[PDB]
RNA sequence: GAGCUAGCCCUGGCCAGGGUGAAGCUGGGGUGAGACCCAGUGGAGGCCCGAACCGGUGGGGGAUGCAAACCCCUCGGAUGA
RNA sequence: GAAUGCCGGCAUGAGUAACGAUAAAGAGGGUGAGAAUCCCUCUCGCCGUAAGCCCAAGGGUUCCUACGCAAUGGUCGUCAGCGUAGGGUUAGGCGGGACCUAAGGUGAAGCCGAAAGGCGUAGCCGAAGGGCAGCCGGUUAAUAUUCCGGCCCUUCCCGCAGGUGCGAUGGGGGGACGCUCUAGGCUAGGGGGACCGGAGCCAUGGACGAGCCCGGCCAGAAGCGCAGGGUGGGAGGUAGGCAAAUCCGCCUCCCAACAAGCUCUGCGUGGUGGGGAAGCCCGGGUGACAACCCCCCGAAGCCAGGGAGCCAAGAAAAGCCUCUAAGCACAACCUGCGGGAACCCGUACCGCAAACCGACACAGGUGGGCGGGUGCAAGAGCACUCAGGCGCGCGGGAGAACCCUCGCCAAGGAACUCUGCAAGUUGGCCCCGUAACUUCGGGAGAAGGGGUGCUCCCUGGGGUGAUGAGCCCCGGGGAGCCGCAGUGAACAGGCUCUGGCGACUGUUUACCAAAAACACAGCUCUCUGCGAACUCGUAAGAGGAGGUAUAGGGAGCGACGCUUGCCCGGUGCCGGAAGGUCAAGGGGAGGGGUGCAAGCCCCGAACCGAAGCCCCGGUGAACGGCGGCCGUAACUAUAACGGUCCUAAGGUAGCGAAAUUCCUUGUCGGGUAAGUUCCGACCUGCACGAAAAGCGUAACGACCGGAGCGCUGUCUCGGCGAGGGACCCGGUGAAAUUGAACUGGCCGUGAAGAUGCGGCCUACCCGUGGCAGGACGAAAAGACCCCGUGGAGCUUUACUGCAGCC
RNA sequence: CGAUGUCGGCUCGUCGCAUCCUGGGGCUGAAGAAGGUCCCAAGGGUUGGGCUGUUCGCCCAUUAAAGCGGCACGCGAGCUG
RNA sequence: UGGGAGAGGGUGGUGGAAUUCCCGGAGUAGCGGUGAAAUGCGCAGAUACCGGGAGGAACGCCGAUGGCGAAGGCAGCCACCUGGUCCACCCGUGACGCUGAGGCGCGAAAGCGUGGGGAGCAAACCGGAUUAGAUACCCGGGUAGUCCACGCCCUAAACG
RNA sequence: CCGAGGGUAGGGCCCGUGACUGGGGCGAAGUCGUAACAAGGUAGCUGUACCGGAAGGUGCGGCUGGAU
């Protein structure tokens, strides 16, 4: 049946993207934490 | 007035519709309509703050002239009478003899191709506007400003009216559509005549669908919910209210007055409503 | 976290084909004028059959499954909330 | 050495289940170390409103070619969406951007918030909406509206000519709109041809024919032609469109009006450019100078912003046109012609799936367009089939039990069973006919029947064309023929009578409940006079509503019909300027401490003093409540009647062994051979009752009862048959579980249910197919129950607090 | 209680005997026939239906008779629900 | 043809008296009601009095033994619209008449539907009395209804 | 072809009958009250509405077939 993952590039970049994170305090702290943990990529890869 | 239907469906036997016989134009003045943002009962936060709203027919908003004192002395012809889906009343298209085009809510008896005017020296005629101080005592009136130059606020709905009862200083005494006796400033404008389309209350929606057409979503009783949702929620099987009947928000909903006690307009309310 | 689900907003799309034959309109009859009646036209409807589509009634299977809700037979609705 | 320990390794079940739709395979010839599985051919089956084609998401080299077979592929593998390498995606016109707005997002101004931040007009962003200029064909192993060919067009820049008051983020018009039904004319598409072109073909008994087979077109600028859309002309005045305005609006007058004219589309034709089958032969060559014609059907698409009706009343902005402002009129704009200029991104391939979402090459999920033919009334239904695409990535045998899906059945015909569960029956169309009841629509497909094929003859009207032929669409009558049977195959109601519940269409527990539940029109009560009430928010601010009491919130009830009785004593709510209590505060009689004293400091009575509570009334479609005992009539029996205790008042109408009745299968009647259910009555109603509505109610129902008819494999009572499994052989090869095991029965005993202890009996060692009685079999640290001074949701006149309100 | 699935039905039996029937008996208030009661006996048999979830029970029509119990109120890794 | 009387009917408007209520004033110990009482109302200031305002219904005198209408029925006043009738003149038509089964229309009150309205009155209901009882007559309350519009009802001691 | 009739199916009319239920007529001396006839102790009758153990009562309009 219809599953929970229904990918959508506009949705992905507008919800979890870099610009979405920087806009709010919690989003910036995510980036801070991911950048501190050494995450190779700070944000989901969506090919646009 | 009020068209009935033969019972050829379950819903038809009760459904009734307006006679529409006073309407003369079936499309609005493009110069006086603007798009109407449907809210669905949600606010700037996104939250439902008025329950059970959404999903009705799309509408255009006709700009209506509640001032009418911005064109004192300039008479106008009643060009057409039209449907307005934003209100219970019908609206009347005005062509002013100086070119301007406006809408007013159509009083009862108003006919197409007649002169109307606003001002202290206007005749006492169905459709004319005056300050309340210049209207004879005892004449029905509608579209009444509650404060001078602030806009017509009272007696707007189809069939409503307000009778002038007396004068006292700068203030006239109005019997509002609800029966309240109130003082309204004499400088406030008002339009002689009751609002038209009085058979608007004899309309029978006939089925659930028509309510949905009007943007009214299904209302669900507190007695049908659960204690998390409503004071009347829960019970095994059915259940009487088991407490003073309350709203979803706890406050009692049978008889409990809610008008603010110290509201400054109370100095002008002569008698609370009848019945 | 509303890319699932729920409601709402905006903007688009879809609903084969066949039944039934509301109002009105017309002519005719009727009467003081009416109500009204007959035929025709007309094509209304949370109207009927039935796909697409939306569902999920009963039964059988499946039960370390094809599937962490599926398969078969049957069945609700399908111009409307 | 144990923690259902943790990590890892390896076992057991086991050569076991399975190897993923039962649409299906066979042979020949290839290649290769190796072939059921790759390639080629022939034969067979399967999809064909798809299982074919084209888009969009999403995926991201999976596309093409070469070379491979370790792993991946449920077997195999020489193959591959796998490994390696090389190649491949071309646009001013397709799509998006350099254009426009929608919800929404953001947001100079402004507002608000401890901080972070929240709002917010303009403006900006935001598209599958608006707007904007490319069609036919060819070419590559792989791209093509992109390369190429043919014919077209758009914008920018500059120039030349002609014309004009030119000029805009400013005014206006326009853009610009719903639902249902729908006219005319076209086109897409399809059908037919005894006409036109074609390599051929004559079989097997006949046919050399008006034979079979194949094909009979696509695009196209100007002009013209047919069909539409849009559109009055001119003048005079003018206070309005936030400056102006010659525009727009308003007013008057003249002329044109269903034309015409202008303007714009569609279709046709159109210079020219393409395409071009079967068959045969090695994707190509031929066919072939291919032919490219007539008739019919005909869109839901086109003309279109067409027409009609209806109420629920149907985006915006830009492009565009017009008007004028500063300014400028050597300019500028428009028009025509010319040259020059025209950027960024996507383009491969999959795309109902082996490439997307489901851990899998997973029987599931996934929006748009095209979706041929014949017949069955129609259709996207159903059967077959075209183009095209597949035979579902384990096979070969065998012909047991048993399971699944399916076929049939003598006599019986619900006797099955909780229940006709299931499966029969019925089944489309035409016609005949059709009950109670009814809200007059319905009930109604009521029920019940008849017809249905094929041939010949006679005939009625319609469309097209021309009125005729032709095609084509509805019929009418008469005579016949055949079979068991003519909607001959496929798709296609079983029916009725009587209850309960709910009026109804709808809605719901995604994944055990679709209902009597929720909703619903409708009724009532109640709040709300607008900076409304109410809701969210600390606020600003929103929603309510750009609404105004015929409106908006809350509550119960739930179409409609007839109705909704008595109690205000308690609780709530409403009203009550008296009275009583009542906090801070006011007041300061009167004391206290300290100092030599002025003074400083502390306590503090009367009295004044809100809301709230007390108190007085009201109020039921407010929360709620609506009795007991004794006696009595000239047979008995029963009490119309009386007595008395209590209450705030003692249940009214109507219903009643009921979705309600404990005793209970109450009693009587009906139905049945027999009826704890059912229906109708009765009334000592454990414990109905009137908007948590009472009693009815036509219509409706995948709701829950009872009865009958029809018909049956449900059953007496089973039998046989089909296929897919189970079984045997080759290939691949799991799982839970598992203290170790050399693991019998009885009667005992044992912590009370022993393979394991005693006694006795019985028993050669090891398998395979089967059945489930045991191993207190597996699974889940019982979901019942208790326990924990364990937790969570809920309630309230439990405690205490907080918001909110006063 | 780190689970011994709980009623009834269906299927499949097996055992006990305090015996419903069939066989053998003694007593009888046994004339016969048919009964009553007790003794022996477990070999075999012990029906089809209406009602109810029912076990039971009542009822219909039969019968030689329409027995009573145990087997985890026998039997859900056998089915039903 | 010319006249006359009339609460004949329908529509819109309108005038004063009275009752209830509300606001202000003034005043205080009761008012109200009956056969007598009580319920009820009143120091929370009632009743009685004055002024003001709201609202409904009914129209005193004239008024009569009266008038009109087919009956039911119709009463402040003004205007509009309309019916019937009587009289005079003796002008016109020339039996065109009487009745009337069916039909159709009208039809007091009460009642019914949808709206509106609501002062007074008042079924039902409540209370106080009376009484053996009092589901009555009497008293205090009191809802439908009484009123308006529209749509049904179609009955009567619709009687002379 | 028609055809007695037989059969399946659905209607109409009448008659008999039915648990129970509705009143009605009638039947010397049962019970409760006393509505009517006199102003019958509230004048009566009345159409209707609602109520009440029962006669009745009450509202609304109507009649005198009402005394004084
Ligand atoms: C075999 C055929 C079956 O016999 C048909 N019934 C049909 O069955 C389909 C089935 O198709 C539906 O079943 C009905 C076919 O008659 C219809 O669904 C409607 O059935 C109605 C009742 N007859 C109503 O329930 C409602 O209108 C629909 N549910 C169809 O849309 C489909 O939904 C299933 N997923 C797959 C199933 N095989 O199609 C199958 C072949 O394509
Ligand atoms: C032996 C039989 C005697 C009987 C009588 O013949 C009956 N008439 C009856 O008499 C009763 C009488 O009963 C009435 O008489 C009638 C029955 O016969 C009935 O009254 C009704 O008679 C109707 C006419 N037949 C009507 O007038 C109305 O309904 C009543 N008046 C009964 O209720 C009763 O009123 C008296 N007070 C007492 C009297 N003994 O009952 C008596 C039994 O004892
Ligand atoms: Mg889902
Ligand atoms: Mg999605
Ligand atoms: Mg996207
Ligand atoms: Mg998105
Ligand atoms: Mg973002
Ligand atoms: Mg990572
Ligand atoms: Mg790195
Ligand atoms: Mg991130
Ligand atoms: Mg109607
Ligand atoms: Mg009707
Ligand atoms: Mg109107
Ligand atoms: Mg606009
Ligand atoms: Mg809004
Ligand atoms: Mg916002
Ligand atoms: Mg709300
Ligand atoms: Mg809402
Ligand atoms: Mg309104
Ligand atoms: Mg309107
Ligand atoms: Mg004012
Ligand atoms: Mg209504
Ligand atoms: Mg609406
Ligand atoms: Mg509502
Ligand atoms: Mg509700
Ligand atoms: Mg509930
Ligand atoms: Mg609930
Ligand atoms: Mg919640
Ligand atoms: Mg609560
Ligand atoms: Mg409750
Ligand atoms: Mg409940
Ligand atoms: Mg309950
Ligand atoms: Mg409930
Ligand atoms: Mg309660
Ligand atoms: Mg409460
Ligand atoms: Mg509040
Ligand atoms: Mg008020
Ligand atoms: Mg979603
Ligand atoms: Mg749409
Ligand atoms: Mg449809
Ligand atoms: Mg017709
Ligand atoms: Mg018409
Ligand atoms: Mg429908
Ligand atoms: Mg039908
Ligand atoms: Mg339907
Ligand atoms: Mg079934
Ligand atoms: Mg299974
Ligand atoms: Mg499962
Ligand atoms: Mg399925
Ligand atoms: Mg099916
Ligand atoms: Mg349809
Ligand atoms: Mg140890
Ligand atoms: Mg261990
Ligand atoms: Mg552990
Ligand atoms: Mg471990
Ligand atoms: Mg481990
Ligand atoms: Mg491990
Ligand atoms: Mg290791
Ligand atoms: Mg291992
Ligand atoms: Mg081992
Ligand atoms: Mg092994
Ligand atoms: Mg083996
Ligand atoms: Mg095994
Ligand atoms: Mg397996
Ligand atoms: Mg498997
Ligand atoms: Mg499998
Ligand atoms: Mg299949
Ligand atoms: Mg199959
Ligand atoms: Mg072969
Ligand atoms: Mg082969
Ligand atoms: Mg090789
Ligand atoms: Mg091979
Ligand atoms: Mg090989
Ligand atoms: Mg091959
Ligand atoms: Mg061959
Ligand atoms: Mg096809
Ligand atoms: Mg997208
Ligand atoms: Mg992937
Ligand atoms: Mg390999
Ligand atoms: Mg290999
Ligand atoms: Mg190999
Ligand atoms: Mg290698
Ligand atoms: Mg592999
Ligand atoms: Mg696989
Ligand atoms: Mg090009
Ligand atoms: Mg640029
Ligand atoms: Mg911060
Ligand atoms: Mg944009
Ligand atoms: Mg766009
Ligand atoms: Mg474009
Ligand atoms: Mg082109
Ligand atoms: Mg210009
Ligand atoms: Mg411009
Ligand atoms: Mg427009
Ligand atoms: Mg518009
Ligand atoms: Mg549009
Ligand atoms: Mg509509
Ligand atoms: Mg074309
Ligand atoms: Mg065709
Ligand atoms: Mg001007
Ligand atoms: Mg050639
Ligand atoms: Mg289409
Ligand atoms: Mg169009
Ligand atoms: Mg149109
Ligand atoms: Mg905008
Ligand atoms: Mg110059
Ligand atoms: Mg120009
Ligand atoms: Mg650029
Ligand atoms: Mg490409
Ligand atoms: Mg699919
Ligand atoms: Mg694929
Ligand atoms: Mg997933
Ligand atoms: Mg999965
Ligand atoms: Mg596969
Ligand atoms: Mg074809
Ligand atoms: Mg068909
Ligand atoms: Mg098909
Ligand atoms: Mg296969
Ligand atoms: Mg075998
Ligand atoms: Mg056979
Ligand atoms: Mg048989
Ligand atoms: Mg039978
Ligand atoms: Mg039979
Ligand atoms: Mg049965
Ligand atoms: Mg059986
Ligand atoms: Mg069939
Ligand atoms: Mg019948
Ligand atoms: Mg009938
Ligand atoms: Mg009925
Ligand atoms: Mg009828
Ligand atoms: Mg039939
Ligand atoms: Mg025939
Ligand atoms: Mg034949
Ligand atoms: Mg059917
Ligand atoms: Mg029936
Ligand atoms: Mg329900
Ligand atoms: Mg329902
Ligand atoms: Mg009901
Ligand atoms: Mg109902
Ligand atoms: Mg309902
Ligand atoms: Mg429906
Ligand atoms: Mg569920
Ligand atoms: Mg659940
Ligand atoms: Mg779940
Ligand atoms: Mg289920
Ligand atoms: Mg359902
Ligand atoms: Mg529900
Ligand atoms: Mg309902
Ligand atoms: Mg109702
Ligand atoms: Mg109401
Ligand atoms: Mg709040
Ligand atoms: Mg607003
Ligand atoms: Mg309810
Ligand atoms: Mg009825
Ligand atoms: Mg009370
Ligand atoms: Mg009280
Ligand atoms: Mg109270
Ligand atoms: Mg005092
Ligand atoms: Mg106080
Ligand atoms: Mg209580
Ligand atoms: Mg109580
Ligand atoms: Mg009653
Ligand atoms: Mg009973
Ligand atoms: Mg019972
Ligand atoms: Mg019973
Ligand atoms: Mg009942
Ligand atoms: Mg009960
Ligand atoms: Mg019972
Ligand atoms: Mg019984
Ligand atoms: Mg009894
Ligand atoms: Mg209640
Ligand atoms: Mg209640
Ligand atoms: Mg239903
Ligand atoms: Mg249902
Ligand atoms: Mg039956
Ligand atoms: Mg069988
Ligand atoms: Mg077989
Ligand atoms: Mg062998
Ligand atoms: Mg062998
Ligand atoms: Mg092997
Ligand atoms: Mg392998
Ligand atoms: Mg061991
Ligand atoms: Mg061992
Ligand atoms: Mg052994
Ligand atoms: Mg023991
Ligand atoms: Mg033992
Ligand atoms: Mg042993
Ligand atoms: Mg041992
Ligand atoms: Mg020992
Ligand atoms: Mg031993
Ligand atoms: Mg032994
Ligand atoms: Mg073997
Ligand atoms: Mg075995
Ligand atoms: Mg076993
Ligand atoms: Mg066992
Ligand atoms: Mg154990
Ligand atoms: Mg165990
Ligand atoms: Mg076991
Ligand atoms: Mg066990
Ligand atoms: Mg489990
Ligand atoms: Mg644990
Ligand atoms: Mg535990
Ligand atoms: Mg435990
Ligand atoms: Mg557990
Ligand atoms: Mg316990
Ligand atoms: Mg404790
Ligand atoms: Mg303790
Ligand atoms: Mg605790
Ligand atoms: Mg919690
Ligand atoms: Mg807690
Ligand atoms: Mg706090
Ligand atoms: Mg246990
Ligand atoms: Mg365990
Ligand atoms: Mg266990
Ligand atoms: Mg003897
Ligand atoms: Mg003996
Ligand atoms: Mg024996
Ligand atoms: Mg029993
Ligand atoms: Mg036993
Ligand atoms: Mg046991
Ligand atoms: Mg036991
Ligand atoms: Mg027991
Ligand atoms: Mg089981
Ligand atoms: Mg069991
Ligand atoms: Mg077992
Ligand atoms: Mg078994
Ligand atoms: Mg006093
Ligand atoms: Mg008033
Ligand atoms: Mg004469
Ligand atoms: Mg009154
Ligand atoms: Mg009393
Ligand atoms: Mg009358
Ligand atoms: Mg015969
Ligand atoms: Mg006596
Ligand atoms: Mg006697
Ligand atoms: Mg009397
Ligand atoms: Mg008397
Ligand atoms: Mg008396
Ligand atoms: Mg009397
Ligand atoms: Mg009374």
């Amino acid at each position: 049946m219809k599953r929970t993952w229904q990918p959508n590039r506009r949705k992905r970049a507008k919800t979890h993207g870099f610009r979405a994170r920087m806009r709010t305090p919690g989003g910036r702290k995510v980036l801070k934490r991911r950048r501190q943990k050494g995450r190779w990529r700070l944000t989901p890869a969506v090919r646009k | 007035a009020v068209k009935k239907f033969k019972p050829y469906t379950p819903s038809r036997r009760f459904m009734t519709v307006a006679d529409f016989s006073e309407i003369t134009k079936t499309e609005p003045e493009k110069s006086l309509v603007k798009p109407l943002k449907k809210t669905g009962g949600r606010n700037n936060q996104g939250r439902i703050t008025v329950r059970f709203r959404g999903g009705g027919h799309k509408r255009l908003y006709r700009i209506i002239d509640f001032k009418r004192w911005d064109k004192v002395g300039i008479p106008a012809k009643v060009a057409a009478i039209e449907y307005d889906p934003n209100r219970s009343a019908r609206i009347a298209l005005l062509h002013y003899v100086d070119g301007e085009k406006r809408y007013i809510i159509a009083p009862d008896g108003l006919q197409v191709g007649q002169q109307v005017v606003a001002g202290p020296d206007a005749p006492i005629q169905v459709g004319n506007a005056l300050p309340l101080r210049f209207i004879p005592v005892g004449t029905v009136v509608h579209a009444v400003e509650l404060e001078p130059k602030k806009g017509a606020k009272l007696a707007r709905a189809a069939g409503t009216s307000a009778q002038i009862q007396g004068r006292e200083g700068d203030y006239v005494i109005l019997r509002l559509p609800s029966g309240e006796l109130r003082k309204v400033h004499g400088e406030c404008y008002a339009t002689v005549g009751a609002v038209g389309n009085a058979d608007h209350k004899n309309i029978v929606l006939g089925k659930a669908g028509r309510s949905r057409w009007l943007g009214r979503r299904p209302h669900v009783r507190g007695a049908a919910m659960n204690p998390v949702d409503h004071p009347h929620g829960g019970g095994e099987g059915r259940a009487p209210r088991g407490r003073p009947p309350a709203s979803p928000w706890g406050w009692q909903t049978k008889g409990l007055k809610t008008r603010k006690r110290r509201k400054p307009s109370s100095r002008f309310i002569i008698a609370r409503r009848k019945k």
